[PDB]
């Protein structure tokens, strides 16, 4: 009664028989915005079930040489579903998330993925190699939406910070000999009650292989990793027309 | 009269669940006596890192321990304790001959990410709220003290930024200025937490413009206006050439600090202000290196 | 009397500081309350378990 | 005026002096402070969080930097071979620098408390094995074999569902605090050595990898505290920030 | 004398420092203060007073400066034409500068609160018409047509005895306060856009002018406040006062 | 019961059937001078009805191109009536006013006048155009009495201040589609209990067309604007001979 | 004791200031009472009406 679990939100239900408990980001469940914390004077929309549900957005293939991937969050879920819509029509957005990364293999396979939540995950460039050029990461890299982006220098999280310390962040590992999925529940985290789901990304989801995937030849070599996230306590205010970016 | 799912609908709970509470930690935890334990079923030493929680194994269950009354304090590891230490954050030149800042005045964009020591410390956390004490040490490039009168003026974003030593903005009718002789002890001032956000943000993953976001504009990624506090202007108080080359060192000391969301410590060298770029070719390891894991 | 305008206003921690101006943000950093919450970062787990137990039942 | 006599120290600017100062904005009232997740109160809250210990701090090829995070363990052909070894000193150069604890130490002159190092095994489910992790207190030279290492504080780790095992490095010191240990003379403050030996052997069936890795994670125990802060040495930039 | 140690900041003259000072005239007693009409206590009392918004800030001929105060509206020949448009930002360059609110903002770094903009119709009594005033929050590009504009906060104004209608521009922001919005980067603090479309059309009988004007007046709502004052930018002289 | 009104003072009565309420300057009715506010030790004269009444002083013609007019006040009422007399014989004068500006047109006409009360309305010159000459407005311009004066640069109220903001002053509009008259009731406002009605003008009355007069041809084109003011709580002290200026 | 001679003497507002001389006008500007009266400039109307109503009955 700790390795098996079921997550049910909206009209979606995730099952898992090898999970390793659930992490609750910074030990705080997602809440709605207080009356004294808010400033936007208009009564917000709380679609509830139409947006607070499990969107299974992407699948990556883990290979004996994969570097790792990340997904910026507020964004990843735009354009997809009713959530996407409310995020485009409204200026202000607010919401916590239930992230469930899954990836299974056999008892004869081995490997270990680090799954973390890095708030305000600002990306940096290699500065033209030498460090004299003041380059900047492109829209395609800082806000990749679904499909995420692949890391080029995971050791420093493409941002000059050691991944060795990335665990001071809500994390969970996917050790194949132990489990087959991670489950983080992040609350809304920003220095503001609401912000634009479009141009600001509250945090990134990191999935990095720290202990390389490996298996004797002959065992199914296609080992996918699938991301499934679900917004929680979604609130929207500041209604205008629909906006893409 | 209602529809039930509406009477339940916990939608609108403004209070956060928690799960964890804050306890008093004036001293380090004491060590209580331990004895041998030879039993099946209880395995403290065995953990599962996958969960994502740090091992909760106590020294007591790992070895027979004595009793120790730990009275060591934890006061020096608080935030005010750690961060409330003046440090260099800005430097300004007012040379006689040159191209940097002649004309006798300078406009320093208030950005504390220009000096590696102080920068790394704060970049430990994502958000930070606090008041600060700014001190300004001025003198000539030789460290020589000179009888010169300066004027430091804090210019909030929107106020008219001085265009010359004799600019009209130096009337400073609402901006707060400080007049000081370089012979007087360094000017020092108390600054409140002035920001439209609730905390300064060292890292802002996103843009502020809201437009197209082409190549030429990637300059703005990571630029959060809630930290642009305006500029700090200084000028020798006069109509003519200063007569002496000056330098002003700006030291900031935080106080009444609140920090949130700790993140990994800067691993590589810093290259630019408000931009975590790193040397692609010179990516050095976090620490030292040996010749083999089996030798020291 | 004194304006209540420091950064640690309304905070859950109690500070004892010295001040000579109307604005409280001018006041010293001062001595303060020593509370902590390791579990927020060390044990942010939904279902706590004990050391004595086997983490995965 | 009221008679006064200024004492030495007058006009001096002391970095760490905590006094008052004329406030620039009269009647200013800061933006209300919203409620924000994960607030920190004391750095010690961070020192108890486990971070990856680069026990295998050998590779530097820049294309192999990622393999410092874990060390290997594979089917041996003998008895009691040595897997890995490292200084159990936190504020010293070495594996401990990749940790969050290591880094925060660089900011404080001295510390005290027990340390914990959890070792997670990432091999296949089919792989069995018993390792012997041993912490050898000060004065004890790096053990030449298992039979010697075991004479100090140790723990026999068995591979099972519970992937990882934690080795507690109890605060065993002559002094109440320890300044950072650093080779010459200051090796007086050394914590000791940690060595990992093969209690039995890494066993595997036909079909599973003949070699897997262990990832080390470390932090400080509840009784850990630090005092007298300074600046870090571990790092200092080169070029001036553009 | 009593032992003292002067701290940094000594002898500095801080403009906004509020302390005491030796009084020049001992025992001086000021002229009694009579009772005088219209005393002010807080600038916010002034920010709630409506002043003319120069929506039509186009003419500059110096002989046409007076026509900035009002914009026109006349019998259209189609469906949903665009009448006027403007930035709903107060401390920004544009129409809001002709207002009293606009001007007081120039003196404070940040603000918060809802704004109100009353539109008074000055056409003939015989003229009918329904306009659609629409405030489009941040991120919303200037609407291309009425059907798009209406998706945001709006109000259908009908011409009748009640000459004017007020459009409230509610405080809809991500931040608690807003620093002045100004094109580059600081457009982060933009309030949004206001557009006026023809809900129906300006109707008139034979004998009445085929074109009339609307005068806009604006101010701040009761929840409006400003903080951190600076000097205005909007203006600065050139020649020195003779 | 809000568009019709009747004002009765002394032996004068004004009627209006399209007025738009009454403004009371700075929300304060005209009062007599308190015993602790006064300094003049002589018992003053309070003629009451002989001076507190409705003097209908002037009429201007509103034209499709009119710039606007102003009247300085304390003064405007001198030489005319018993009020005038008490103002010339006495040094000190004190009094509030009930100003009623009227102007009607047809339902087929259109336009809108701004009617404001600007206290201490100091007039300025164009400074010889270039701004190098330190010219000064003439007695004929600063104290025009009845007949008022026409503005030359209304945009700046011939005093370098935006008319766009003139509404922070007791004002009222005369929109022809809505009303046909303005009614302001200003209290005595000065930094002194009494002052010379002759050389000091407590405030000016501004009447400016912000939305130009217009009408299809054939409709009566003579659209007058008439000023009617009435002193209130008039007090005079410091009696000497009669003085003109 | 202290001369009562500041500019805000007899004022309806209450100020709390610091001073070291006999004359009260030397005293600091100090913190003070926050009252307001918008209606004096916004609604100087003789017969108030409400927002709910039609301004011209
Ligand atoms: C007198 C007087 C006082 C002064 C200076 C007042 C300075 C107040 C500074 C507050 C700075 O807060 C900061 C927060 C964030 C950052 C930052 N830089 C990169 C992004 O974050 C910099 C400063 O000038 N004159």
């Amino acid at each position: 009664s700790d390795r098996v679990a079921q997550l049910t939100i909206g009209n979606s239900t995730i099952t898992t028989q090898e999970a390793a408990n659930i992490i609750v980001g910074y030990g705080e469940w997602p809440s709605y915005c207080s009356d004294d914390d808010a400033t936007a004077v208009d009564k917000p929309t709380r679609p509830d079930v139409s947006v607070n549900r499990f969107y299974t957005l992407d699948t990556k293939l883990w290979e004996k040489s994969s570097k790792g991937w990340y997904w910026k969050f507020p964004d990843v879920l735009t354009e997809t579903g009713v959530f996407g819509q409310n995020a485009q029509f409204h200026y202000l957005y607010r919401s916590g998330f239930c992230i469930h990364v899954q990836c299974n293999a056999s008892k004869f396979h081995q490997g270990a993925l680090l799954v973390a939540i890095l708030p305000e995950y600002v990306i940096g460039t290699v500065a033209g190699g030498t460090g004299t050029e003041d380059s900047h990461p492109p829209y395609k890299q800082t806000q990749p939406g679904a499909d995420g982006f692949e890391l080029q220098h995971p050791y420093v999280l493409d941002a000059g910070i050691p991944i060795s310390q990335l665990t001071v962040c809500p994390h969970q590992w996917i050790n194949l000999r132990t489990n087959n999925c991670a489950t983080i529940i992040v609350p809304y985290m920003n220095t503001l009650p609401f912000d634009s789901a479009l141009n600001h990304c509250n945090f990134g989801l990191l999935v990095v292989p720290i202990s390389p995937l490996d298996f004797d030849q002959g065992a199914t070599p296609v080992i996918p990793i699938t991301i499934t996230l679900a917004p929680m306590c979604s609130e929207f205010a500041g209604l205008r027309q629909a906006v893409t970016q | 009269d209602r529809v039930a799912d509406v009477i339940e609908s916990s939608i609108g709970d403004s209070v956060s669940r928690a799960l964890t509470q804050a306890l008093p930690a004036p001293t380090g935890q004491n060590t209580q006596v331990s004895s041998h334990r030879l039993d099946t079923g209880e395995v403290p030493a065995l953990q599962a890192a996958e969960i994502g929680a740090s091992s909760n194994t106590s020294d007591e269950s790992m070895i027979e321990t004595r009793c120790v009354l730990n009275s060591h304090s934890t006061a020096e590891t608080t935030l005010d304790s750690f961060f409330s230490r003046a440090g260099l954050v800005g430097e300004i030149d007012l040379p006689l001959e040159g191209t940097t800042n002649p004309n006798g005045y300078a406009n320093w964009d208030i950005d504390i990410t220009g000096y590696a020591q102080m920068r790394r410390k704060v970049e430990l956390f994502t958000y930070m709220r606090f008041d600060a004490e700014f001190t300004f040490v001025a003198c000539t490039p030789t460290g020589q003290v000179v009888p010169q009168l300066l004027q430091y003026m804090f210019v909030p974003p929107g106020a008219p930024k001085p265009e010359s030593r004799e600019s009209l903005a130096w009337q400073t009718a609402t901006n707060p200025s400080v007049f000081v002789k370089l012979t007087d002890p360094p000017a020092q001032v108390s600054v409140p937490f002035m920001s439209p956000a609730s905390a300064y943000q060292w890292f802002y993953d996103g843009y502020p413009t809201f437009g197209e976001h082409k190549q030429e504009k990637d300059l703005e990624y990571g630029a959060c206006p809630n930290n642009m506090m305006g500029t700090f202007s200084v000028r020798n108080v006069g109509s003519s050439k200063s007569k002496y080359p000056l330098v002003v060192r700006i030291y900031m000391r935080m106080k009444h600090v609140r920090a949130w969301i700790p993140r990994p410590m800067r691993n590589q060298n810093y290259l630019f202000k408000a931009n975590p770029n790193y040397a692609g070719n010179s990516i050095k390891p976090t620490g030292t290196s040996r010749t083999a894991i089996t030798t020291l | 009397h004194e304006n209540s305008n420091s950064a640690t206003e309304g905070s859950t921690i109690n500070y004892t500081t010295i001040n000579y101006y109307k604005d409280s943000y001018a006041a010293t950093a001062g001595k303060q309350s020593l509370k902590q919450d390791p579990d927020k970062f060390a044990n942010p787990v939904k279902d706590i378990f004990t050391e004595m137990a086997a983490p995965l039942k | 005026g009221f008679p006064t006599e200024p004492k030495p120290g007058t006009n001096q600017f002391l970095t760490t002096d905590d006094g008052v100062s004329a406030p620039i904005l009269p009647n200013f009232h800061p933006t209300p402070c919203i409620h924000i997740p994960g607030e920190v109160r004391n750095l010690l809250e961070l020192c108890q969080v486990e971070t990856i210990l680069e026990v295998n701090n050998v590779p530097t090829n820049a294309t192999s930097l990622m393999e410092r995070l874990r060390f290997p363990v594979s089917a041996q052909a003998g008895k009691g071979e040595l897997c890995a070894v490292f200084r159990a000193d936190p504020g010293r150069d070495g594996p401990w620098q990749s940790t969050m604890l290591g880094q925060l130490c660089g900011y404080y002159t001295q510390w005290s408390g027990s340390l914990e190092v959890t070792f997670m095994f990432t091999g296949s489910f089919m792989a069995t094995g018993k390792m012997l992790i041993a912490y050898t207190p000060p004065g004890g030279p790096l053990p030449k074999d298992r039979a010697t290492a075991m004479l100090g504080t140790h723990v026999i780790w068995d591979f099972g569902l519970q992937s990882s095992v934690t080795l507690v490095i109890p605060w065993i010191s002559n002094t109440h605090y320890r300044a950072h240990a650093r080779d010459g003379v200051f090796d007086y403050y050394t914590t000791g050595l940690v060595s990992i030996w093969y209690q039995t052997n890494y066993v595997v069936p036909i079909g599973a990898p003949n070699t897997a890795y262990i990832i080390a994670l470390a932090a400080a125990q509840k009784n850990f505290t630090m005092k007298l802060c300074k600046d870090t040495s571990h790092i200092l930039q080169t070029a001036s920030i553009q």
